[PDB]
RNA sequence: AGUGGAGCCUGCGGCUUAAUUUGACUCAACACGGGAAACCUCACCCGGCCCGGACACGGACAGGAUUGACAGAUUGAUAGCUCUUUCUCGAUUCCGUGGGUGGUGGUGCAUGGCCGUUCUUAGUUGGUGGAGCGAUUUGUCUGGCGAUAACGAACGAGACUCUGGCAUGCUAACUAGUUACGCGACCGGUCGGCGUAACUUCUUAGAGGGACAAGUGGCGUUCAGCCACCCGAGAUUGAGCAAUAACAGGUCUGUGAUGCCCUUAGAUGUCCGGGGCUGCACGCGCGCUACACUGACUGGCUCAGCGUGUCCUACGCCGGCAGGCGCGGGUAACCCGUUGAACCCCAUUCGUGAUGGGGAUCGGGGAUUGCAAUUAUUCCCC
């Protein structure tokens, strides 16, 4: 059973980092051989909208940004350690991704 | 009207079949990134989303 | 008291294992009980003989506690431009005279 | 509007109290009321004569009417559908 | 087959905005604070952050039941995946969307607006904020519309710090002759470990230690140990 | 460097029109109302249809209250819309009375919220001490060191948060590579051509460092500062948020935010059909392309970043061109995409003239988008 992937993906790094450390100790604690948690480019979705409701002033505008930060880390281990890792580390705001092979 | 002529245009493409998913208005509407709401709805629930003005 | 920069006396402290000791948690809670001073009185008639009870504990009309407290109340009717303040958390017994000046 | 419409709208009431809608005349067809081809339609109307009539309680919330079931209300489809009183609902039955 | 990871995002946020919505249209004379969505695969576990608990809970918990049922049958998830759990705020004076709820409670009631403004204004400075304040404007005196504003304690307008201190809470009360609005902004203290404010110290608020007064060197004392 | 001068695109008025809805009129309206409107949008004009009158009362109603409908007349309409023709339907109603809804209907000079502006200003408020009976004053400071009954705060400004710049140090990378060694190809080399071992320099993104008037020397009531040089990546970029007090600034036309008024069934509620928003004598603007030799035409050589993607596309074939087909990838640093953009560079041709510059104005065919391109939607070529 190899190449099972981990996508670790939430909003701000904070408490992304934070459950990132939460499950690559957990594996060395289990003596896994685990990859580095790669960090798949932070996504900025802009979206720029108009203050005014009206279209009367100045013409300014807003800067809307939502980042999103991706990544991604690898172990090669049967998939039943994966669900008893994953599985405590429960962080609100932080989605887990997974899939097996 | 009967069924036939009552809405008898297809409401399929345009303005008209896309309304704000919260004030069912067709103007000022964002459907980038699957939105679907007025820009001056959006505005308001814009921080309860988690869209923050960083510059 | 409201300095930005301060004087920390972090190195006097000699132990304190347990910061969160029940003592300084008291849930202060009156607001949407009765307890709240800021209700209102739903009045009661004023009695036609001009006093209320008998014996010798009898609060009257004119009784100048009851009178400041409603002058107080009355003046919390005022134009929004008039600076009134919080005469209802302490307790204000404010006389025709000033009231009358300030109504004025 | 036909009565078997106005019937059928009247089981879904009765189990959980819970009746939704989306305020479009224009769609054609409501997808709780699976394979009985009752228009939307007739749900918002059929509960709004109930609201003058205060048996439900409206909540509108993005375009989504929220209906309930109040206290004297759940008498009412029991004489409609003449259900037996030892049949309860979903509001008490859990705890 | 699934959305991509932009438009799911968003549309997590269209979903915990809706629900809060929602709750607020209902139990805006409750005392409702606010939402907290845990999703886990096996059941979305939604806690309700309200100050009284038992009415929203209702008479042997009815009121949940049916909104539970409402939340599932709106969002089209399958059933058995929602779980709602109304819980007590820690600290309601220093949640101003609960607070700029209760004042428009009391505006509904017939209170003046003073009153119940300055008895909103004391109990948030009482429970433990640093300061706030409260606007109330419009029809208040007449057909022109004034208005009011009641400021005490210390407050902050510019800069990232605004963004964990205040609490920004804009309601319309809605009386017979038309709306007014209310701004109930709460600067929250630095609580550190503290769940009352945020830890993060005000990014100009330096603190320097004492020194520890050491000893003075009398005579050169060579001690074993 | 421009605009104003040319042609033209789009907003304004004036003018016609059944309508050419409307809001907005110095900066603080005029490519603004996310307002690039064929139907929708859409409110405006013309015509037609429906009730979606909730609810309560009185009357009618089962020996029917009604609904829907073939065919013909009519109709733009396989509009029972009305009549004839009489077929359906089982209280789900109908007529008046009260009274609720529905409005992109009227007041933004009745409101909220949001925004703009004064103002991106440089101010605003408190507390303590002293003078005065008091209004008030000092602070909130005369001077060109020195006086100095004053001293301290808080908001704003800065700090902050995001971004740009530096790290051959740390953390790691088959969804980015690099190095090496083999395989192959063509003349020790070039390979974005092929695979395993080295690693994080490059590519990613986290932490932590890094710059604080730094240093030195001249000029300055030698004061705040200025000039030169050095160390340096940097002696610093660009934003965001923004006090106190105000405008009778803009927005019922963003909302199921909204007080009253109006309309409420030959409807200001829907829906549907065709128009209009774009007309055209004329003035006002934002702007594109130009008036050419630093130019144009035609080849080759060419190097990005921010981002989007179920609609982005790769690839073969058919057609110059737009486009069709046939298959694959991509819900995403994996696929478009090594994103092989344009100005640019190198060769040819034109030579100061309304010229090939510059393309407006018009006639044709041709292809997609979509019920529908006529008031040319767009695109190709004469
Ligand atoms: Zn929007």
């Amino acid at each position: 059973i190899h190449r099972i992937r981990i996508t670790l993906t939430s909003r701000n790094v904070k408490s992304l980092e934070k459950v990132c450390a939460d499950l690559i100790r957990g594996a060395k604690e289990k003596n896994l051989k685990v990859k580095g948690p790669v960090r798949m480019p932070t996504k900025t979705l802009r979206i720029t909208t108009r203050k005014t409701p009206c279209g009367e002033g100045s013409k300014t505008w807003d800067r809307f940004q939502m980042r999103i930060h991706k990544r991604l880390i690898d172990l090669h281990s049967p998939s039943e350690i994966v669900k008893q890792i994953t599985s405590i580390s429960i962080e609100p705001g932080v989605e887990v991704e997974v899939t097996i092979a | 009207g009967h069924q036939q002529l009552y809405w008898s245009h297809p409401r399929k493409f345009g303005q008209g079949s896309r309304s704000c998913r919260v004030c069912s208005n067709r103007h000022g509407l964002i459907r980038k990134y699957g939105l679907n709401m007025c820009r001056q709805c959006f505005r308001q629930y814009a921080k309860d989303i988690g869209f923050i003005k960083l510059d | 008291g409201d300095s930005k920069v301060s004087i920390s006396f972090e190195n006097y402290r000699k132990v304190h294992p347990y910061e969160d000791s029940d003592s300084s948690e008291d849930e202060v809670d009156w607001q949407d009980t009765r307890d709240d001073p800021y209700r209102p009185a739903k009045p009661v008639p004023t009695p036609k003989k001009g006093f209320i009870g008998k014996g010798k504990d009898i609060t009257t009309k004119h009784d100048e506690v009851v009178c400041g407290r409603k002058n107080t109340a009355r003046m919390e009717n005022f134009a929004p431009e008039f600076q009134v303040g919080d005469g209802i958390g302490m307790d204000l017994k404010l006389s025709n005279h000033v009231f009358n000046a300030l109504k004025q | 509007m036909p009565k078997k419409n106005r019937i059928a709208i009247y089981e879904l009431l009765f189990k959980e109290g819970v009746m939704v809608a989306k305020k479009d005349v224009h769609m054609p067809k409501h997808p709780e009321l699976a394979d009985k081809n009752v228009p939307n339609l007739h749900v918002m109307k059929a509960m709004q004569s109930l609201k003058s009539r205060g048996y439900v309680k409206e909540q509108f919330a993005w375009r989504h009417f929220y209906w309930y079931l109040t206290n004297e209300g759940i008498q009412y489809l029991r004489d409609y559908l003449h259900l037996p009183p030892e049949i309860v609902p979903a509001t008490l039955r859990r705890s | 087959v699934q959305i991509s990871k932009k438009r799911k995002f968003v549309a997590d946020g269209i979903f915990k905005a809706e629900l809060n919505e929602f709750l607020t249209r209902e139990l805006a004379e409750d005392g409702y604070s606010g939402v907290e969505v845990r999703v886990t695969p096996t059941r979305t576990e939604i806690i309700i952050l309200a100050t009284r608990t038992q009415n929203v809970l209702g008479e042997k918990g009815r009121r949940i039941r049916e909104l539970t049922a409402v939340v599932q049958k709106r969002f089209g998830f399958p059933e058995g995946s929602v779980e709602l759990y109304a819980e007590k705020v820690a600290t309601r004076g220093l949640c101003a969307i609960a607070q700029a709820e209760s004042l428009r409670y009391k505006l509904l009631g017939g209170l003046a607006v003073r009153r119940a403004c300055y008895g909103v204004l004391r109990f948030i400075m009482e429970s433990g904020a640093k300061g706030c304040e409260v606007v109330v404007s419009g029809k208040l005196r007449g057909q022109r519309a004034k208005s009011m504003k009641f400021v005490d304690g210390l407050m902050i307008h510019s800069g990232d710090p605004v963004n964990y201190y205040v609490d920004t809470a804009v309601r319309h009360v809605l009386l017979r002759q038309g709306v007014l609005g209310i701004k109930v902004k709460i600067m929250l203290p630095w609580d550190p470990t503290g769940k009352i404010g945020p830890k993060k110290p005000l990014p100009d608020h330096v603190s320097i230690v004492e020194p520890k007064d050491e000893i003075l060197p009398t005579t050169p004392i060579s001690e074993q140990k």
